[PDB]
């Protein structure tokens, strides 16, 4: 019992949310280069045998709707779950195209008591987004 | 160009 | 008679440390996602996932440094941040 | 050649962000109990992140709070490993 | 190159800050059981060949002064650094006996550019403390 | 007894 059971019939879903273009009301820049990320991720996780779903330019309402729908699917035959979020962010927050949503609102759908067919199975969230405005000056070694 | 997210 | 925490078995692979910006190249993609895909391609049949992510940390930390004409944003670095509530090892291979 | 100033830190938190952490008055805290047990068992056999994963499983499965107050009774805990490490860590 | 070098002459320090009794003004409960933790950690890290230094009931000013002083030591001959904090806490915060201090203030002393003899070496912080007031109800297996 | 930190 040292490693997760990964020989279920299916590896699981990989959901890639790729937000590139933002509403003018957000004051957020277009995220050039994110399509390269999204395509690299799709190929990578397909090769890992995931069922990959790419989504582009979702509002925060659409992100929440998508994540809730995914969490209410039957994952009984799936080993794991992967969600990749590519967007602007702040600490604890990712941006829909029309504004911020708390990361906790997204991940809460997959809590052990709310997504019963994923209880006991690894739930991976990969987050490319800022977490604030600090910069790391580095140190020469 | 390098940009921040 | 037995429960697990509702927060158990999550892994959050963040591109950057708490409080920090995260860097993206406008043509090559983000430093973190570039590195994550490279290490999964190279190591997913060889290494446990946390060890793959540790190689991602090292790749982002050592191979990337920003360029900016604005001195405020120039020559900056990045370390990703692995946050594990997993209870078992995760292998993509059997 | 530079490295990030935040690199090579590991934060082994007893509990998930936002949560209480539990301690027993006679046995000690659930997390430190489990961390010491796993280091004793595995420090000559496992990489540190895999030791901490065993700590996660031990805290998650072997402990549940007892309280006369229903608000605090039958509660659970998962620790939280936060790694900015750039290499594997072996104590041997 | 994949593993930290751990064959320096010394494994390194293990600083254990064990706060059990708090000033009346904080309203904080006494932390029965923390002495069991501190003793367990002392023996565990002794067996790993760390130089353990146990400190008990430190004010926040004494915590900061200790961390500053430890960060000014010459760690050149040491493989790593370990600090264990046992106290009350909130998210991002550890309690001295007389009140809270930001964890970031403690860990910043060991940043790669401010503790040069620990640059490139693993710096481990082990934190037994609350991170808020949420309770995990769990889910039946 | 069980107590929170």
């Amino acid at each position: 019992d040292n490693s997760y059971k990964m020989d279920y019939p299916e590896m699981g879903l990989c959901i890639i949310i790729n937000n590139k273009n933002f509403h003018k009301s957000t004051g957020m820049t277009s995220r050039s280069g994110t399509d390269v990320d999204a395509a690299n991720l799709r190929e990578t996780f397909r090769n890992l045998k995931y069922e990959v779903r790419n989504k582009n330019d979702l509002t925060r309402e659409e992100i929440v709707e998508l994540m809730r729908d995914v969490s209410k699917e039957d994952h009984s035959k799936r080993s794991s779950f992967v969600c990749v979020l590519l967007s602007h962010g702040e600490e604890g927050i990712i941006f829909g195209t029309n504004g911020p949503v708390d990361l906790k609102k997204i991940t809460n759908f997959f809590r052990g008591d709310r997504c019963r067919s994923l209880t006991g199975k690894p739930k991976l969230f990969i987050i490319q987004a800022c977490r604030g405005t600090e910069l790391d000056c580095g140190i020469e070694t | 160009v390098d940009r921040v997210d | 008679c037995h429960k697990i925490p509702v927060e158990a078995d999550f892994l959050y692979a963040y591109s950057t440390a708490p409080g920090y910006y995260s860097w993206r190249n406008s043509k090559d993609g983000s430093w973190f996602i570039q590195s994550l895909c490279a290490m999964l391609k190279q190591y997913a049949d060889k290494l446990e996932f946390m060890h793959i992510l540790t190689r991602v940390n090292r790749k982002v930390a050592t191979e990337f440094e920003s360029f900016s004409f604005d001195a405020t944003f120039h020559a900056k670095k990045q370390i990703p941040c692995i946050v594990s509530m997993l209870t078992k090892e995760l292998y993509f291979y059997h």
